[PDB]
């Protein structure tokens, strides 16, 4: 019944600071090792380094060395990892996982994501997909969300709040001009729609922007 | 400089080193008991330290966390789980009568406090006159009955200040500590150890008409060569090391597995093993003892101690503080002092108890923790009750639990896990390495000894073990060995939750 | 440091077959007679999760389709049979040494039957024109290979300018592929054309998927 629970997406100037909060639940924090590792969307997980909540006392790799500070709340039950001389290699998606009491890393975390850019965060725009008009029907009809110029990732899209989860298609994000592009698209039977109400649901946490998208016949 | 020293001398005190040692070593004619002691420090009490520092590493670097579950990794067979329950045993029960314990020095210190101190009988001049306002003070506190009456009627004041601390206890165990942890216990252990110190010197200079305090000291380290030959004093002694080093609790395991594998354990155990009785033989037992021999006579100091477990310390201390300087108020310190030290024991105690339902079984740690919480609170009013009851499970649990879990826990370690293995596994990361004796000691002397001790005193202690009826106890015997028997239940269907999926 | 070597870095398996996954190290990765490493199951999206422990140990939660294997230098993770839930990326990692090291991973696909996309087209929102730009959509559906081929006819003519592609991973369940295609413009030029055609080229078919819409 453990949880791991992680702050979120965060963007930076390179060359500052930041500071990763990663928060225990459902289990005695002192009694078991903290685990920090690095991930590149593309690439394998890098061991950064662990600590010792009880004690504090952290260990990390030679090539995190002066990159990573761990430290602990354990009041809180938290574990923190500090990132300084932020750079673009430095952004990932970074996890901790406490294996039990240090088998390795049983209990994972969210992850969370970084980016390292100058680049400024702007809200995505969402543009409805309908069919085109007097598109002929069949026994399925197919449907699709725009969300476009934003930044940075990640962008959460879901339809009708979660609850038609089936046979959803929401594609990969494509960096073009520094704003991130992506689509989503859903099928549903020709009965349920226009006859049952289709939306969309956006949410860019970084820029704080919760859009809803009603898909309307042309 | 001075500040490292302080603190250093802080880690080391227990209530085992005050109440308990005084209580110890009176009921086995003092100093007939420090031999065995000594010997049973030497060749049992550092061993296993080194052993539970190693067992508990070992099982940190592995996960486990508690005996039962240690126990398998070192020895594949269902027995291992059910000797295994001896580390959950133990430790709970001694909770369930020291959160009580706890509680008397907080409401001795909160006494201190508003001044309401028992003070000697002016002009008297009669020991046992001495001792009945002591004595009442005490017993008036936790009710003791007259007549061998099995029910106990311990006061209003006594019974809130037990939901006070089984309150403060859960509230601790439910948030973490930030604001009372480090702040307060850094302050604390100092000022205690300072205290402790002050009362070992005030006292021996103490020297009145019933007997002197030197004569306590005496006492104390004067060997009877009549009481060696009594099991019973090997196996208290041995118990009350275990017991005072916690070194027989599954809680030095569990916390020592938070220690990395190449972390040196050598230094590291043998220092606070070291402390420890420095900082008991030299402290706790330099208070007590002396000041009861000098104050209420050598026959009353005893019969004190005999009466029942860490009844000694709450009479002897308090008579002490009388007729001292600031009294009352050294007098609420020193237990409010004592009140923080067995604090820190007890959520010690219990947290073998939250941890094997948290690893195993899969609950939370509010589960966890209400659950255990809820079966100290229950079944502490046995204790709190029911005449000789809590003398009953300090003697099972805190004295003879120990010894055979100890035992226990060097066959599975040195024998069963590997002679050489178990060696190797001691030996990483030490700062020193491990004297070539105490293989031999570890692997020969230590368990033929503790084997021999525990069946010598079988067969000598049992039938007489058999013969006592006050009608508390039995209840007792019946209800801790269902709670073993509930907590093999625990093991079993923690297998069975596993081995369903 | 000790260096895991995984055997093939990308690997194809048909359904209730079994999948070997291979890992190698520099040093010895047993201590006192144990194998130190352990698998993980990373699906994208998600964080890595236990399989195998101590390197022959199944961890809970987890089928008995998996099995750990191997000594000394040589570990094989085995899944018969496969399942279509199990494509992701695996890792195996040594705890022996200190620090910690990792494999660099192996990505399991599953082998689905040839299929052909289902190819949607859609118009420019008129949100979207009120902001100047305008972008159609192609998506093409739950295809088989990943491999496909997509060509933007705006009145005829071929439009290499302004697209962009995302692919998605692998499907869990029917093992099939997803792709949308965008053609961006701007709202001058969109206005200056008529039809917009999208035309997929796949293995399942000679004949191109052709879909498309007549501006009005």
């Amino acid at each position: 019944q453990v949880q791991l629970q992680q702050s979120g997406t965060e963007l930076m100037r390179p060359g500052a600071s930041v500071k990763i909060s990663c928060k225990a639940f459902g289990y005695t924090f002192t009694n078991h090792h903290i685990n920090w590792m690095k991930q590149r969307p593309g690439q394998g997980l890098d061991w950064i380094g662990y600590i010792i909540p009880y004690n504090d006392y952290t260990t990390n790799n030679r090539k995190f060395k002066g990159k990573a500070t761990l430290t602990v709340d354990r009041s809180s039950s938290t574990a923190y990892m500090e990132l300084s001389s932020l750079t673009s290699e430095d952004s990932a998606v970074y996890y901790c996982a406490r294996g039990n009491y240090g088998a390795w890393f049983a209990y994972w975390g969210q992850g969370t994501l970084v980016t390292v850019s100058a680049a400024k965060t702007t809200p995505p725009s969402v543009y409805p997909l309908a069919p085109g008009s007097a598109a002929q029907t069949n026994s399925m009809v197919t449907l699709g969300c725009l969300v476009k110029g934003y930044f940075p990732e990640p962008v959460t899209v879901t339809w009708n709040s979660g609850s038609l989860s089936s046979g959803v298609h929401t594609f990969p994000a494509v960096l073009q001009s520094d704003l991130y592009t992506l689509s989503s698209s859903v099928t549903v039977p020709s009965s349920t729609w226009p006859s049952e109400t289709v939306t969309c649901n956006v949410a860019h946490p970084a820029s704080s922007t919760k859009v809803d998208k009603k898909i309307v016949p042309r | 400089r001075l500040g490292l020293i302080l603190a250093m001398a802080g880690n080391a005190v227990g209530l085992g080193n005050f109440l308990r040692f005084p209580v110890q070593a009176a009921e086995n004619g003092g100093g007939a008991f420090m031999i065995p002691y000594i010997i049973a420090f030497l060749l049992v009490g550092i061993p296993l330290m080194w052993i539970e520092w190693a067992m508990g590493r070992y099982g940190g670097a592995q996960g486990h966390g508690t005996t039962p579950a240690i126990f398998y990794l070192l020895w594949r067979n269902r027995f291992a789980k059910i000797l295994g329950v001896f580390g959950l045993w133990i430790p709970l029960v001694v909770a369930i009568y020291y959160v009580y314990i706890e509680s008397w020095t907080l409401g001795f210190a909160i006494k201190f406090l508003v001044g309401l101190v028992p003070e000697p009988p002016p002009n008297a001049t009669d020991p046992d006159s001495i001792l009945r306002p002591f004595k009442e003070f005490l017993y008036s506190y936790i009710g003791v009955p007259k007549g061998d009456e099995p029910i106990l009627k311990p006061s209003l004041f006594a019974y809130i200040v037990f939901l006070i601390t089984m309150f403060i206890n859960v509230s601790i165990l439910i948030r973490g500590i930030s604001k009372g942890i480090e702040r307060f216990a850094k302050i604390a252990m100092p000022t205690l150890f300072i205290l402790a110190v002050f009362l070992v010197i005030r006292v021996f200079l103490l020297e009145t008409p019933n007997g002197t305090a030197a004569d306590g000291l005496n006492f104390l380290w004067t060997p009877d060569f009549e009481k060696l030959k009594d099991p019973g004093v090997w196996i208290a002694a041995v118990g009350q090391i275990f017991f005072t080093l916690s070194l027989g609790f599954g809680a030095i395991i569990t916390y020592a597995s938070a220690v990395r594998k190449d972390q040196d354990i050598v230094l590291s155990g043998l220092t606070a093993a070291t402390l420890n009785e420095a900082a008991e033989v030299i402290l706790g037992g330099s208070i007590s003892i002396p000041a009861a021999v000098a104050f209420f006579g050598v026959a009353n100091a005893v019969a004190i101690a005999k009466a029942g477990a860490f009844n000694l310390g709450f009479i002897t201390l308090p008579a002490i503080f009388s007729q001292t300087a600031g009294g009352t108020f050294l007098g609420f310190l020193w237990f409010f002092l004592l009140f923080f030290a067995g604090l820190v024991a007890s959520i010690a105690i219990m947290q073998p108890m939250i941890a094997f339902l948290e690893d195993e079984l899969k609950l939370s740690r509010k589960h966890a923790v209400l659950w255990t919480a809820a079966i100290v609170f229950f079944s502490a009013h046995l204790v709190m009750f029911l005449n000789k009851s809590l003398d009953e499970m300090d003697f099972w649990a805190g004295t003879i639990g120990v010894v055979f879990f100890g035992l226990t826990e060097l066959i599975i370690f040195f024998w069963i896990f590997g002679a050489d293995k178990a060696w190797e596994e001691i030996n990483r990361g030490g700062i020193i390495k491990v004297p070539r004796i105490y293989y031999y000691v570890m692997r020969y002397i230590t368990p033929a000894f503790l084997a021999v001790l525990l069946v010598v005193w079988a067969r000598e202690y049992i039938p007489k073990i058999m013969e006592e009826t006050h009608w508390t106890v039995w209840i007792t015997r019946f209800y801790i060995i269902g709670l073993f028997l509930f907590l093999t239940f625990l093991v079993f269907l923690a297998e069975r939750r596993r081995n369903h999926e | 440091d000790i260096v895991l070597t995984q055997s093939p870095t990308y690997l194809a398996v048909s359904l209730g077959q079994r999948a070997t996954i291979s890992c190698r190290a520099s040093e010895s990765v047993d201590t006192y007679d144990n194998s130190f490493i352990h698998w993980y199951q990373q699906k994208p999206g998600q964080p890595p999760k236990l399989l195998i422990y101590r390197a022959s140990n199944l961890e809970s939660g987890i089928p008995a389709r998996f099995s750990g294997s191997g000594s000394r230098t040589d570990f094989t993770l085995t899944i018969n049979p496969v399942e279509t839930d199990d494509v992701a990326t695996y890792y195996c990692q040594q705890s022996n040494e200190d620090p910690l090291t990792f494999g660099s991973g192996t990505k399991l696909e599953i082998k689905r039957a040839d299929a052909a996309p289902t190819v949607s087209i859609f118009p420019p929102s008129s949100e979207q024109l009120t902001s100047g730009g305008a972008s159609v959509v192609c998506f093409l559906n739950n295809f088989y290979p990943k491999d496909i081929n997509v060509k933007w006819k705006i009145d005829g003519s071929e439009r290499q300018n302004g697209v962009l592609n995302s692919w998605t991973d692998q499907d869990s369940k029917d093992s099939t592929y997803s792709m949308s295609s965008t053609l961006t413009l701007t709202k001058d030029e969109y206005e200056r054309h008529n039809s917009y055609t999208c035309e997929a080229t796949h293995k399942t078919s000679t004949s191109p998927i052709v879909k498309s819409f007549n501006r009005n």
